């Protein structure tokens, strides 16, 4: 079936779909190029989405929401821990 | 330096702290400035300021944040000397460890600089090993080796997982790379790029492996791969494909490949890639953090008690 050069992976307990690497040739280790050459030679966790341009997700209401609620608490609780020690100007 | 005006503009507290001078890093996760801020105590400081993308779950943020507080500080592993928020915008400050580019230094460390390089990087591994960090995303970039000072830090605990029984709270909630984040393929262990769910700290004993293979054959980066079936064809001409595939079944992945490539002596493929008198000690070192089987795998801390490391 599988054209050649190819690599196959599966999980022997289904866990995972099948998948595959196929490329014009397989690695070759090339010891005549000069080192240090190779011898081989977005999504928003918060309001859980997909977006398109980072700038203006984050201009979004449902990113403004997110952001300026209690959702950080777990990082002002650890801070709180830390001694500040900068000298800080008005 | 509009992005110096706009970090400043979504955390107006850094006004009144720090003089940032330049952006020093970029990834998809952070970019890192270098500033000047004043102690109490007296001196000036060379600060990082670690900007996290506003996009990171606040479990993300903080989880770094925690690795930092509890593990680092000690044992060549960064700490943390203040965290900066406002609304989604987190600001991480770190000492500032002035650092090499890795390429820039690779051909150049003699051989005794490449045992306390790899010594170092063990000891943070140790450390952090012990309070059941995984990194996940060892690599030159991600640890930072002062030359002149002889200064060495693990960063960058963005990817980081816990083990099962992870000393860092937070680590539990962070949702699992195979469950659901990605490294550099190249720096990825067999189990990573075959997406077991099993991954333990072990993962990182086969990126310092990578890490050495690049020093001691000079070449960097080693395995250049853009995906992570790449780097396993890469690994598999390096370390054998019979070998990979018959490791892999211990880990529940069947390999199966198509052209059978034989394992390499590393002594040889280093030797011949590339001071004059490298010890054996070296390549059954390396042999032993490039063991393609998981659980055999040699441990940060028995990497250590290694004969390459007498007397260090
Ligand atoms: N404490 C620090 N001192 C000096 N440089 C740093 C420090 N922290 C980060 N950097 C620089 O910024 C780069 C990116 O930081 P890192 O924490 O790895 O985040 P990311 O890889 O997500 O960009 C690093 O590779 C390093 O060169
Ligand atoms: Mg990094
Ligand atoms: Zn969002």
């Amino acid at each position: 079936r599988l054209k050649k050069p190819f690599v196959k992976v599966e999980d022997m307990s289904q866990l995972y779909r099948p998948f595959y690497l196929q490329l014009t040739n397989m690695p070759f280790i090339n010891y005549s190029i000069q080192k240090p050459c190779s011898p081989f030679d977005g999504y928003c966790e918060c309001c859980l989405q997909k977006y398109e341009d980072l700038e203006t997700h984050l201009l979004s209401e449902q990113h403004r929401n997110f952001a300026q609620s209690n959702q950080y608490q777990v990082v002002d609780d650890i801070v709180s821990k830390l001694v500040f020690d900068f000298v800080e100007y008005e | 330096k509009k992005d110096i005006e706009k970090l400043y503009e979504a955390v107006p507290q850094l006004s009144n702290v720090f003089k940032i001078e330049d952006k020093i890093g970029e990834g998809t996760f952070s970019s890192v400035y270098l500033a000047t801020a004043q102690l109490q105590v007296g001196p000036e400081e060379k600060i990082a300021l670690k900007h996290l993308i506003p996009t990171s779950h606040p479990i993300r943020i903080a989880a770094e944040l925690q690795c930092l507080t509890v593990a680092g500080g000690q044992d060549n592993v960064m700490g943390v000397k203040y965290c900066f928020r406002k609304n989604d915008h987190v600001v991480i400050a770190m000492p500032y460890l002035e650092h090499e580019s890795f390429l820039d230094i690779l051909n150049s460390l003699s051989f005794q600089e490449v045992r306390e390089y790899m010594l170092n990087l063990f000891k943070a591994l140790k450390r952090i090993h012990q309070f059941g960090i995984v990194h996940r995303d060892v690599k030159p970039s991600n640890f930072l080796y002062n030359r002149r000072l002889k200064k060495y830090a693990l960063v960058d605990f963005g990817l980081a997982q816990g083990t099962h029984d992870t000393k860092i709270e937070l680590l539990k909630f962070v949702q699992s790379e195979a469950q659901q984040r990605a490294g550099t393929p190249g720096f990825r262990a067999p189990e990573v790029l075959t997406k077991c769910p099993n991954q333990t700290t072990a993962i990182d004993m086969w990126s310092a492996g990578v890490i050495f293979l690049s020093l001691l054959s000079g070449r960097y980066p080693f395995y250049k791969a853009s995906d992570d079936l790449t780097a396993l064809a890469q690994i598999m001409t390096i370390r054998g494909s019979r070998e990979t595939i018959q490791a892999a079944k211990t880990f529940g992945k069947s390999i199966l490949c198509s052209k059978e490539v034989p394992a390499q002596d590393l002594r040889k493929l280093c030797e011949r890639l590339r001071w004059n008198e490298v010890p054996d000690e070296a390549y059954d070192l390396l042999d032993k953090l490039l063991d393609l089987n998981p659980a055999s795998r040699i441990t940060a801390e028995e990497a250590l008690l290694h004969p390459f490391f007498k007397d260090m």
